């Protein structure tokens, strides 16, 4: 796949739509995230072009998967990332100087800095992008005003150059917002506000996932197949309101209603619908039809064909070989969803690469009841020290390609990172021998303000000097989302070995959370801050507190003190350190 | 709507 761009190159035709982007590199992101775009042509600021034709990003489709290139000055082009194995995000931290990006202007408050303006935009239910007038702006009336904006697409309706002004996008898709996600799905209720769009969805999960990446969608209603009107089954209405809430909730039956989750975006799957839909046919434009032994082999053929967005498989239910119908549409979605014709339908997985990797499903493999195996806790790592001889020191969790999150108190009088050894996918400590490969820590990032474990600011990062080939034995866990502050985890689990006395096999044990208030009582002499969380009634220092929520695993806490294997253990409150982790990693 | 910048 062709990630780089093209100095002065234009693609001829394909014109699907035309939008305004602040740069080619971001135009490439739009292209990637659009359900039909393969390639694009962006117009830069230049002598050569009328000011109106600038900042123009033209998304295109070709059947051959390329178009004819034409040497043209000021033009940058132009392939989407759909063809790539690399992960991809829509996070754009760029601030755009002397640049005014246009849309519906809706708050017009006054602000300290470009930064605090961006923060406001990110924290607001409606904000797609902002413009900020610097101290240095002419009109004294206007200088320092931070006006927020939205459009139908999320991109500006126009872009103009204007001196002493700075523009930028919401950073919700950098996991930076503190906007609370509402996960509640209201059944037998409908919503009645504006109707900004609609697709055909097979279930309300899909429906609400589409509400999530649709920029103008704040909430939704799904009319299930069991609805009255024929014309309205599987209809996913995408809604919004001036306030941002649904005004009213009607009892109105066979319909589910929910909210966007743009805020908890990473940590939840969005683009990845791995599920199959049985006796279900997805209507759309046919692209190929091929012999296929399983409906799985159908998916793999859809996923492998870049233009394919979804498929139906027809089982011989004969000679064994099914017909696999690879399909596409205008948005990413069937034009009609039909039941009762014997097909198996789903979607391309070419879309999962956009989802955050710690959201991939878990296998199924064993419940053990007491002890672990093969690939049960692919994020849990054992931390070895070479002094005085080689021993287990801490538990850690994989949270990045290159990163471990763990306790600071773990690194007491460690002088150099060069004494450390991280091992992944380990069960029996027995399994570690000199030949055994390990990751070497490049760097230790202890929190400044850390003094004592019971003082609480107890959190460390290991930058590994070589990255992790992700496997069934070595995958990350997800950080809790700032939107999810009000979440009530009820499926929480401590893992580790013993750390004193150490167990050979990886110990696993499900534990209940315990409220801060409640813990504070049991803990006489020491203060329990909001930057800690508690639990109890069998793991190491730095070991993870992992909670499963909606079949996705979160790193809720890191081990810090505790008494005694009955009083609850104290933990570092990972959510409260999210700005921090993101800061120190990007 | 608010008017935008001059
Ligand atoms: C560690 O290895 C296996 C599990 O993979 C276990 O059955 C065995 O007893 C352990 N070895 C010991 C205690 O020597
Ligand atoms: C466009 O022009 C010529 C001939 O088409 C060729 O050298 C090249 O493909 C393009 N770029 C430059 C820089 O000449
Ligand atoms: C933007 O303006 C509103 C009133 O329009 C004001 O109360 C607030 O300080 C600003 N927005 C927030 C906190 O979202």
């Amino acid at each position: 796949c062709v990630t780089q761009l093209l100095k002065d190159t234009c693609f001829e035709g394909g014109d699907i739509t035309t939008v305004f982007t602040p740069s080619a590199k971001y135009c490439q992101v739009v292209c990637t995230y659009h359900p039909r775009c393969l390639l694009f042509t962006f117009t830069a600021e230049s002598p050569s072009e009328d000011p109106t034709r600038w900042f123009t990003c033209v998304l295109k489709d070709s059947v051959t998967e390329t178009l004819p290139r034409v040497n043209r000055t000021a033009a940058i082009s132009g392939y989407s990332f759909k063809q790539c194995s690399h992960q991809i995000s829509a996070c754009n931290k760029d601030i755009y100087v002397d640049l005014d990006m246009k849309g519906i202007n809706y708050n017009s408050s006054v602000a300290k800095s470009a930064q605090e303006c961006q923060e406001r935009c990110t924290d607001d239910v409606h904000c797609h992008f902002f413009t900020y007038a610097t101290r240095q702006f002419p009109s004294l009336e206007h200088r320092n005003i931070c006006l927020l904006k939205h459009t139908q697409t999320g991109t500006p309706t126009r872009i103009t150059k204007l001196d002493k002004v700075v523009s930028g996008f919401s950073l919700k898709s950098c996991a930076l917002s503190n906007l609370a996600c509402i996960r509640d799905i209201f059944p037998n209720t409908v919503f009645a506000d504006s109707n900004i769009d609609s697709v055909m969805a097979p279930d309300a999960f899909v429906c609400g996932r589409i509400c999530t990446h649709h920029p103008g969608c704040l909430f939704f209603t799904f009319f299930s197949q069991e609805w009255p009107k024929e014309s309205q089954r599987n209809l996913c209405l995408l809604k919004t309101s001036e306030s941002g809430l649904p005004s009213t909730r009607i009892k109105k039956s066979k319909a589910l209603s929910g909210f966007s989750l743009q805020s908890c975006r990473h940590s939840i799957p969005v683009f990845c619908h791995s599920s199959f839909y049985h006796d279900t046919d997805f209507l759309g434009e046919e692209l190929d039809i091929v012999a296929a032994k399983s409906h799985e082999a159908c998916q793999k053929l859809c996923t492998n064909a870049v233009r394919c967005q979804f498929f139906t498989y027809t089982p011989a239910q004969n000679e064994g070989k099914g017909k696999c119908y690879l399909k596409l549409s205008s948005n990413g979605s069937p034009t009609k969803i039909l039941h009762g014709r014997g097909g198996i339908s789903g979607y391309t997985l070419r879309l999962c690469k956009m989802d955050n990797e710690c959201t991939t499903k878990i296998k199924p493999r064993i419940v053990g009841g007491t002890a672990s195996v093969r690939g049960e806790w692919p994020w849990q790592v054992t931390l070895h020290t070479t002094s005085p001889t080689q021993r287990h020191l801490c538990g850690g969790s994989i949270i990045g390609n290159q990163w471990i999150l763990t306790a600071a108190h773990c690194f007491y009088g460690v002088e150099s990172p060069k004494i450390l050894r991280v091992y992944s996918g380990i069960l029996n400590q027995s399994e570690i021998k000199e030949d055994t490969s390990f990751f070497g820590v490049q760097e230790i990032i202890i929190h400044d303000q850390y003094k004592m474990a019971e003082s609480g600011y107890d959190i460390a990062l290991l930058k590994l000097e070589t990255t992790v080939n992700y496997t069934d034995s070595q995958r990350p866990i997800c950080l809790p989302s700032k939107g999810d502050r009000n979440v009530i985890y009820t499926d929480c689990w401590v893992t580790g070995w013993g750390y004193d006395k150490i167990q050979n096999t990886l110990q696993k044990a499900k534990i209940p959370l315990v409220t801060n208030e409640e813990c504070q009582k049991r803990y006489r002499g020491h203060k329990i801050t909001h930057k800690m969380i508690c639990a109890g009634y069998k793991g190491d220092s730095g070991g993870p507190l992992s909670c499963k929520h909606n079949e996705v695993w979160h790193l809720v806490g890191i081990t810090s003190w505790g008494e005694g294997c009955e009083r609850p253990g104290v933990y570092t409150n990972v959510v409260e350190y999210v700005d921090w982790i993101l800061e120190k990693t990007q | 709507e608010f008017p935008d910048f001059p």
